[PDB]
């Protein structure tokens, strides 16, 4: 293949078809596809880890949208990444207002 | 009998990969998916935009690499940078 | 009451046992100090998040013939750890930090990308000797360095000695290479091993001596909690030891094994032929033992006198084979040749099976 | 009938590893053996004022790797340091 060339799990060839025929420039250097794969791969990485781990804590071994809620908004960076972005069946962050809590 | 696209088995993988034992479930499938997607045209949308304003028509692994850094908050950013670096040097490094 | 051969063991654990009724001093003053050093260690930037690993447990007998020496671990939270295997050894790692938002104060044991377990164990024992300083009535003593792996040794007064073993933990799943270790599906059950695989595992800093270097920042794996479990949860049915109609005698079997293995090591510890060995080799042949054996009827008290001797042909088998796998680990051979040598291999196997051939006399020497 | 030492056989037996078909006359041999005990007494020699100078009583691997760094020249130097290391940590490999 050529994903396996690279040593990556995201298809590099669906990647080439995607920035050719999507009409993002008239050429697409033979090296961009594979970046573009791999940076794909890291992210969904990223985001699959810390979801496992959070189901892992609701001890669960299957993610379910509320786990991908959760790493998504507890990560700094990845909240920034996806600030405006709404999760289907993603609730939110557990959070009261320190004010509201009784005394 | 058609062939719609998806990167359903590929986020599969990743996930076998760096949780060997959790699955995911149809609903966090689709959301990897239309994660995958908006990332992607979100990085292919700012290299065309990096390529066309330099006024240059390939889509390099240079413009990919900015881009990265465009979007991707910082240490996001210099991970995945890292990460595509290694990917297209090792490509380099087959033939 | 038993089949033959019971008595005399059941003799040697009473002893034993009636070795343990005095311990309420000794725990509780290592209660006190193991109270003392979390509380300092939790104040450190580097070791906010230290914490005792089997809680509500301030001792661990890994000796069951030494009820003055107790054994403890402090685990560290340590989160999204990469590991990357040290030269295909399955057991020995080197830790890198993921990317983490919220700043982990574990930077500044950073030796570049990898996590030193030197710098780690060295800011460890100086927090331990400096808060013990504080000890003002009473004498504790931190033991000279020796390894990594018994990372502090500390003396109260003259009788109490604790070891303190320092551990990360990480939430994150298993090690790809320890995934076809802990084989308790025919015995405990398969959702019991699912669910013991969603606990976390550890990290203790252990060099791997290899035969051209040791490389001295790599960690060794450690399930000794799920260990514990299964060794206080050992039974098929789920009300084993509960009851006299389900009282097994597991617990029993690798008591006198330890005990067996710490007497002849007391005979020959001047003359090195046995420094090698330790309990973990038993009680890992024991758990291999429990996988071989799975229901609890092979288990029944009253067959103590056979069962033993079960096990010891199972630890003598792997003697004279030079293998035994890690229960969680199968590829991690704790009795290659590269680890022990034959000689002493040799030396143990017939020294157990003069014990063995002659009703174990070593139990009531000394 | 008496026992006099020398580096003969040995020097003989590194000939036969590097040149399987090369042989060594008399007296190259004296000149090799000669040259063995001059650098091994070089080499002791400064061991030893190391010792002295840093008040030890012992000529560990310490104090003859830094008497070859200090006598033979950079490269050989340096490939000879290499040797043995591996040497002694391969004498330490065994028991
Ligand atoms: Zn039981």
């Amino acid at each position: 293949t050529r994903s396996s060339r690279a040593g990556l799990q995201f298809p590099v060839g669906r990647v080439h078809r995607l920035l050719r025929k999507g009409n993002y420039s008239e050429r697409v250097g033979a090296g961009a596809p594979v970046y573009l794969a791999a940076v794909l791969e890291y992210l969904t990485a990223e985001i699959l880890e810390l979801a496992g781990n959070a189901a892992r804590d609701n001890k669960k071994t299957r993610i379910i949208p509320r786990h991908l809620q959760l790493a998504i908004r507890n990560d700094e960076e990845l909240n920034k990444l996806l600030g405006r972005v709404t999760i289907a069946q993603g609730g939110v962050l557990p959070n009261i207002q320190a004010v509201l809590l009784p005394k | 009998r058609s062939r719609k696209e998806s990167y359903s088995i590929y986020v599969y993988k990743v996930l076998k990969q760096v949780h060997p034992d959790t699955g995911i479930s149809s609903k966090a499938m689709g959301i990897m998916n239309s994660f995958v997607n908006d990332i992607f045209e979100r990085i292919a949308g700012e290299a065309s935009r990096l390529a066309h304003y330099n006024k240059r028509s390939t889509i390099t692994s240079r413009e990919i690499q900015t881009a990265v850094r465009l979007l991707l908050p910082g240490e996001l950013a210099k991970h995945a940078v890292s990460e595509g670096t290694k990917a297209v040097t090792k490509y380099t490094s087959a033939k | 009451d038993a089949a033959p051969g019971a008595s005399k063991l059941r003799a040697v654990l009473e002893k034993l046992k009636l070795s343990r009724d005095d311990i309420s001093t000794a725990a509780g003053m290592v209660k006190g100090v193991v109270d003392h050093l979390l509380l300092r260690l939790k104040c450190d930037s580097a070791f906010r998040g230290v914490g005792l690993l089997n809680t509500g447990s301030y001792y661990e007998h890994v000796k069951i013939s030494a009820p003055n020496e107790f054994d403890v671990m402090f685990k560290l939270e340590v989160p999204r750890i990469q590991l990357e295997e040290y030269s295909n050894t399955r057991a020995y790692y080197f830790v890198k930090f993921k990317r983490n938002p919220k700043e982990n104060p574990l930077s500044q044991f950073l030796e570049g990308e990898i996590l030193s377990a030197s710098k780690m164990l060295s800011k460890f024992r100086k927090i331990i000797k400096e808060e013990i300083n504080d000890i003002k009535d009473t004498d504790v003593i931190m033991k000279r360095k020796r390894g990594g792996s018994p990372a502090v040794t500390l003396l109260i007064s003259e009788k109490i000695s604790v070891d303190i073993t320092l551990a990360l933990e990480s939430k994150s799943s298993w090690p790809a290479s320890t995934q076809e270790g802990l084989r308790i599906q025919n015995w405990l059950s398969a959702k019991v091993r699912k669910q013991l695989r969603l606990k976390p595992f550890y990290l203790v800093p252990k060099h791997a001596k290899e035969g051209n270097g040791f490389q001295e920042e790599t960690w060794r794996l450690s399930f000794s909690h799920i260990e514990k479990e299964i060794l206080n949860n050992h039974g098929k049915s789920k009300t084993c030891c509960e009851n006299k109609e389900e009282k097994c005698c597991r617990k029993d079997c690798l008591k006198l094994m330890k005990y067996l293995l710490e007497q002849l090591k007391e005979r020959f510890k001047d003359k090195k032929h046995l420094d090698k060995f330790s309990s973990y080799h038993v009680k890992t042949a024991f758990f291999h033992v429990c996988t071989q054996n799975p229901q609890d009827s092979q288990w029944d008290r009253k067959d103590l006198g056979l069962c033993f001797d079960n096990c010891v042909t199972y630890f003598l088998q792997c003697l004279r084979t030079e293998k035994l796998e890690n229960y969680f680990i199968p590829e991690f051979n704790l009795f290659s040749s590269n680890l022990i040598d034959k000689r002493s291999k040799e030396f143990l196997t017939k020294q157990i099976e003069y014990e063995r051939n002659n009703e174990f006399p070593v139990f009531d020497e000394f």
